[PDB]
RNA sequence: GAUGUCGGCUCAUCACAUCCUGGGGCUGAAGUAGGUCCCAAGGGUAUGGCUGUUCGCCAUUUAAAGUGGUACGCGAGCUGGGUUUAGAACGUCGUGAGACAGUUCGGUCCCUAUCUGCCGUGGGCGCUGGAGAACUGAGGGGGGCUGCUCCUAGUACGAGAGGACCGGAGUGGACGCAUCACUGGUGUUCGGGUUGUCAUGCCAAUGGCACUGCCCGGUAGCUAAAUGCGGAAGAGAUAAGUGCUGAAAGCAUCUAAGCACGAAACUUGCCCCGAGAUGAGUUCUCCCUGACCCUUUAAGGGUCCUGAAGGAACGUUGAAGACGACGACGUUGAUAGGCCGGGUGUGUAAGCGCAGCGAUGCGUUGAGCUAACCGGUACUAAUGAACCGUGAGGCUUAACCU
RNA sequence: AAUUCCUUGUCGGGUAAGUUCCGACCUGCACGAAUGGCGUAAUGAUGGCCAGGCUGUCUCCACCCGAGACUCAGUGAAAUU
RNA sequence: CACAGGUGGUCAGGUAGAGAAUACCAAGGCGCUUGAGAGAACUCGGGUGAAGGAACUAGGCAAAAUGGUGCCGUAACUUC
RNA sequence: AGCGUCGAGUCGGCCUGCGCGGAAGAU
RNA sequence: AGGACCGAACCGACUAAUGUUGAAAAAUUAGCGGAUGACUUGUGGCUGGGGGUGAAAGGCCAAUCAAACCGGGAGAUAGCU
């Protein structure tokens, strides 16, 4: 459930630390964007050397909500807070070679096989 | 706001015909003492279908 | 919207609505019969009536939740000592509701509240 | 009611441990990753309990890989396989909604010996 | 073709072996007894009228017990009609149970709406309150505009007002069935349907699907 | 807002 | 002897000179993507930074972010940032008082709705004896949006790059209707922790107050952020357009005689209201089968007897409700309260015993308490009655039976 | 610039995006030295801009507690015409 | 006006508290001259709220938030 | 006119009466 | 010691909401400023209308102020309604 103005952590070592989302990709007058949703956001702190810069406006996809995810069964996968994954403007993948924190199974689709490959957990 | 015109009798007439009261249309008879009542309430005197409920 | 949903407000709030059933619970307690308006009487079943399933069965726990929701001592040892054993037999109608017409100062519904085996 | 008591009676499991919140519980659950269908498991405390008879649910936090996750299981759910408890806590609250802001030495929990 | 008439017991939920939960509402759907089948020449269309239920004869009316009577069954709470399609035929006192959606795959749940009273713009029509601050005077929730200053210098019929919101006739189509449970005479669809428990409701094959 | 004489506020098109 | 203005918010409504979706002609139209013109108003038709701004520029979206009218729609619906009172200052003008299509700081927005209009809900009478139900449908309203992926198919086309038409599935955004099974919110009517103080003689245990004193959880109900469903398919007649046959005019020609197609536009099909539809409709069932007297002697009045079906009234009440109205019951009775059992929530009550100098811990004990929940129970309250409502229901003309 | 019409002057900083803000340039329509010029610590219910925390200000409202609104009994106005 | 307004001096209990603040009480005084019901929209005064956190707005208006004592520690600038 | 053939009219210009298109707006 | 600091009484009135035929012809609630001084307050006295007083707003001078109120000139005058 992340609309904009809404900052999320990254899970990747990208280089970034704390992004905000400027726009929630998918439509018209969409206005969440929950795990596994495309989302346009700007960098708002990074660490001093790294692949991304501070107020650079890139893709990300979200992996971990406060929200949380709903199973078939009414289950519910809650989080301790919003991150997201950094992608690339134009290919839309990941820029980092890492994933820190576990993930969930909505991301088990062909555009993240390598979100899901290169995550430690998949809850 | 305000009226423009002043409201005729006939119009004060015909907003007042639903203000008409209606009566009771029958009161209960104890059993014990005879005295007419309200329905499921208790008489002048205390008595409610046939026994003395209350004292006076 | 007040669906399924038990419990007069009676213009009144929660505090005045719990003081004001405490005395009257223990103003029919004592006298064994009272007038007042039929609102009143309705709720006050829902209050007495449960005194007295508790008195039913003495003991100082019970004696003591007595005195927490009445707080009144000589309540209490009524309760525990003739209206107890007296409804003992008895389940559930421990009061009567006679409707007595309506007030002088209001056109107020008024009623008589009393015990069944007075 | 009694319809509804039936139709639910009959679809409840027979097998459901006795746990408590604060107690450690390791819950198996089907995967069905693909074709395979496999057991993964998830350890942690019990924070809160909903007995709502076949509706009945808990919730489980656990810290894992740095991140706290908590997941809510339906009991009677055919996902879920076996809940096994590892631990047993001593705790006060039928909630433990406080535990969402310790870690470390203050999200310990007292056992519960007898 | 034709439909039932059934009560709302309440909702619950089916497990399946995959592990996925299935959101049902249970409805008592007990035997339909005809009373009256109407033809193209008496009535000029052709329908049946079903009852179902039971109800307390001193309650039940000389007119409706003489009704009764002819149609041959026991009088229930309430009488309902449905429109028989080409080919389709029943007699007067037969038995219909709910056997009929057997093979019905998706079926139109016709109830009455829970009551809300009278309602404001907000709930009634999804208006959106004005601002709680920034000066606001007694205006939070009031519906704003309702015209224009002149041409037509009057409300169009249909403005969207406060009023009666709820306990209307509310119809929901293409539910899937659960379960046709003929032995406990009991009928398990997928999702929610209006009105509140032990209402009654009418059950009919989908039109749309 | 100025207020005239009789209470009236001071609206008036200029 | 007064028609409140710019912008913003809420709520809209109409036109088509159409932004998207829909259907076609031409193309300097290979395909994809375009340009122009014609038809088409059913639905839809962004969020932010700056600025009082409309506008505009910029950032990022979308199928699209249309153009206008409606007192440049809308202040007896809100705001008051701008422009227009009184204060003060800068630049400039004047000797000055003072003044600038100049900037800057600050600066009271009243009205209980009589009529029309609109949103809901009732009373009266009528519909031609009265009453209880179920319907038909003249008419009216609601809804109609669209993205992406896959198959056909890397096929048609194309030197390559690139890349279809038609057709068929899946999954989304926005909107709308329901509902509380799940996930949550609330839950001053349930349980517990705790601070200060007062009181019940005192310890213990409780209660009042301090925002529910502060909090921690939480039943039912309501509810969204939660989960079910929907936009249709089909039919008829057509717009632009495309045709067959065919003369006027031996040819030609979609047309003048005929025939076949053709769109989210129209009428249906989907949902809801609906016989005050005074043109007041249809079907089923139930009830009333006395006497006498006057007359201005007829659709007349009066008296005695009779009071049916049904309704109204009263009481207990509802997931019905502002009040009416609507629904379930009234002892041959589960309508409400209480009571019993269970469930839920809270969390191991009080008393007693033991350990410790004590705070405190342990056992009895998952104890005690437990609202609106579930299944039962006639203990209490739903009284016998009385009231309204009648006694076979007009004339004429036809068709049958007699 | 409390002064600049052109003007949202030009460059830089801050923001994804800044007619406001800050630092400069000087092309000062129309600053300027007691109707004082330029600085200035502290002070200000003073004007403008930014950041952390905070939140129903908002996305987008929901529920609850009270006082009216609603019904009953009593008393009983006003503008306007 | 039997009107949420204004009006000088004097007295100064207990517990907690720095206190004449504040909360609860003592002596003393009072429940404020219409009541009774129900628990619609809407208005007023409040409580709570999932995820986000100024995206609202002319403007963080209003709300929310901080808040005591003791100790450690505290920058540019400065008229010290 | 149609494809030498063909077997009754044909080709246009002028003046005129009445007609058609050009012709889209907001309750 | 301080026209020193925080903060009650006391003195003011910066913001918002309510009210605006009000409880009130300027108030209520929640916040807000000063609070040993150029402070505040009780009683009595003085300054009178082209005059008074004014840390200056054309502010105040009995709910009235770019010339108070009362009586008179006076039935001012009104090419206006
Ligand atoms: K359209
Ligand atoms: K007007
Ligand atoms: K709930
Ligand atoms: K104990
Ligand atoms: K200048
Ligand atoms: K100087
Ligand atoms: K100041
Ligand atoms: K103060
Ligand atoms: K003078
Ligand atoms: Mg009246
Ligand atoms: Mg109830
Ligand atoms: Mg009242
Ligand atoms: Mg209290
Ligand atoms: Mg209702
Ligand atoms: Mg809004
Ligand atoms: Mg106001
Ligand atoms: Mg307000
Ligand atoms: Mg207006
Ligand atoms: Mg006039
Ligand atoms: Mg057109
Ligand atoms: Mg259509
Ligand atoms: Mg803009
Ligand atoms: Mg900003
Ligand atoms: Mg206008
Ligand atoms: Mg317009
Ligand atoms: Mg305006
Ligand atoms: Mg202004
Ligand atoms: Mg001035
Ligand atoms: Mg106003
Ligand atoms: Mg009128
Ligand atoms: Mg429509
Ligand atoms: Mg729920
Ligand atoms: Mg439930
Ligand atoms: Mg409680
Ligand atoms: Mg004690
Ligand atoms: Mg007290
Ligand atoms: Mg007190
Ligand atoms: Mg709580
Ligand atoms: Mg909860
Ligand atoms: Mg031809
Ligand atoms: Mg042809
Ligand atoms: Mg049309
Ligand atoms: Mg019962
Ligand atoms: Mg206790
Ligand atoms: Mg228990
Ligand atoms: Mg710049
Ligand atoms: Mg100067
Ligand atoms: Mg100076
Ligand atoms: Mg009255
Ligand atoms: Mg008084
Ligand atoms: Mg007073
Ligand atoms: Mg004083
Ligand atoms: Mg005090
Ligand atoms: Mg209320
Ligand atoms: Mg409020
Ligand atoms: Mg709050
Ligand atoms: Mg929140
Ligand atoms: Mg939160
Ligand atoms: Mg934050
Ligand atoms: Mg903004
Ligand atoms: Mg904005
Ligand atoms: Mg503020
Ligand atoms: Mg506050
Ligand atoms: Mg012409
Ligand atoms: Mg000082
Ligand atoms: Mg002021
Ligand atoms: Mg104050
Ligand atoms: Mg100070
Ligand atoms: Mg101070
Ligand atoms: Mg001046
Ligand atoms: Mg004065
Ligand atoms: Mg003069
Ligand atoms: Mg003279
Ligand atoms: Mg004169």
């Amino acid at each position: 459930m992340i609309q904009e103005q809404t900052m999320l952590n990254v899970a990747d070592n990208s280089g970034a630390r704390r992004v905000m989302c400027i726009k929630v990709l998918g439509g018209s007058h969409r206005r969440y964007a929950g795990v596994g949703d495309i989302i346009k956001i700007t960098i708002k702190e990074a660490i001093p050397r790294g692949k991304v810069k501070k107020g650079d406006v890139l893709k990300a996809v979200v992996v971990r909500t406060k929200k949380g995810v709903r199973r078939p069964d009414g289950s519910v996968i809650r989080f301790d807070g919003n991150a997201c994954v950094l992608l690339n403007n134009n290919s839309e993948q990941p820029i980092g070679t890492r994933i820190f924190g576990p993930v969930t199974r909505e991301l088990r689709s062909e555009k993240f096989m390598k979100i899901i490959s290169l995550a430690p957990e998949v809850l | 706001a305000v009226q423009q015109n002043k409201p005729t009798r006939s119009k004060r007439g015909m907003r007042r015909s639903h203000d008409a009261l209606t009566a009771v249309t029958s009161l209960s008879v104890d059993k014990t003492s005879g005295e007419k009542h309200l329905r499921h309430h208790i008489t002048a005197d205390g008595y409610y279908r046939g026994r003395k409920v209350i004292a006076k | 919207m007040r669906h399924r949903k038990s419990g007069r407000q009676l213009n009144r709030n929660s505090s005045h609505r719990q003081a004001m059933f405490r005395n009257m619970a223990g103003s029919l307690v004592r006298h064994e019969i009272i007038k007042t308006t039929l609102p009143k009487a309705k709720e006050l079943r829902r209050v007495v009536e449960p005194l007295i399933t508790l008195a039913k069965t003495d003991s100082v726990a019970n004696r003591r939740l007595a005195f927490a929701r009445t707080r009144d001592n000589e309540i209490v040892a009524k309760l525990f000592n003739e209206l107890g054993p007296r409804f003992a037999s008895r389940a559930g109608g421990y009061t009567r509701i006679l409707k007595c017409g309506f007030r002088a100062g209001d056109n107020a519904p008024m009623a008589y509240i009393e015990l069944v085996d007075r | 009611s009694n319809i509804i008591k039936q139709l639910e009676q009959e679809q409840m499991k027979q097998d459901v441990p006795s746990f408590r919140p604060g107690d450690t519980v390791e819950v198996k659950v089907w995967v069905v990753e693909g074709s395979k269908k496999r057991l993964q498991a998830f350890e942690g405390v019990v924070i809160a309990i909903r007995n709502r008879g076949l509706h009945s649910a808990f919730t489980v936090r656990k810290i894992s890989n740095g991140e706290g996750v908590e997941r809510v299981f339906q009991t009677h759910s055919p996902v879920v396989d076996s809940i096994s408890v590892k631990r047993r806590g001593a705790v006060r609250k039928a909630k433990l909604y406080y535990l969402r802001e310790r870690t470390g030495k203050a999200a310990r929990i007292k056992e519960r010996l007898n | 073709m034709i439909g039932l008439v059934g009560k709302k017991v309440g909702m619950t939920r089916i497990f399946t072996e995959d592990g996925v939960s299935i959101p049902v509402t249970v409805i008592e759907v007990e035997a339909n007894r005809v009373t009256q089948v109407k033809d193209l020449a008496n009535d000029g269309y052709r329908a049946i009228q079903v009852t179902t239920g039971a109800k307390k004869a001193n309650r039940v009316t000389k007119p409706e017990a003489g009704h009764f009577a002819k149609a041959g069954v026991e009088a229930g709470r309430g009488l309902w009609e449905f429109r028989l399609a080409e080919g389709e035929e029943f007699t007067v006192g037969q038995s219909i149970s709910v056997e009929l959606f057997a093979d019905v795959k998706k079926v139109d749940v016709t109830g009455t709406s829970k009551g809300k009273g009278f309602a404001g713009t907000v709930k009634r029509w999804n208006f959106r309150t004005q601002d709680a601050t920034h000066g606001n005077s007694l205006s939070h929730r009031v519906p704003g505009s309702i015209g224009q200053n002149q041409t037509p210098g009057k409300v169009f019929k249909g403005k969207k007002m406060a009023g009666q919101m709820g306990n209307e006739r509310v119809t929901v189509q293409s539910l899937d069935v659960v379960r046709v449970d003929a032995e406990r005479n009991l009928l398990l669809v997928k999702g929610a349907v209006p009105g509140a428990t032990g209402s009654d409701l009418i059950v009919k094959p989908a039109v749309k699907a | 807002m100025k207020i005239l004489h009789s209470a009236i506020y001071a609206t008036g098109i200029d």
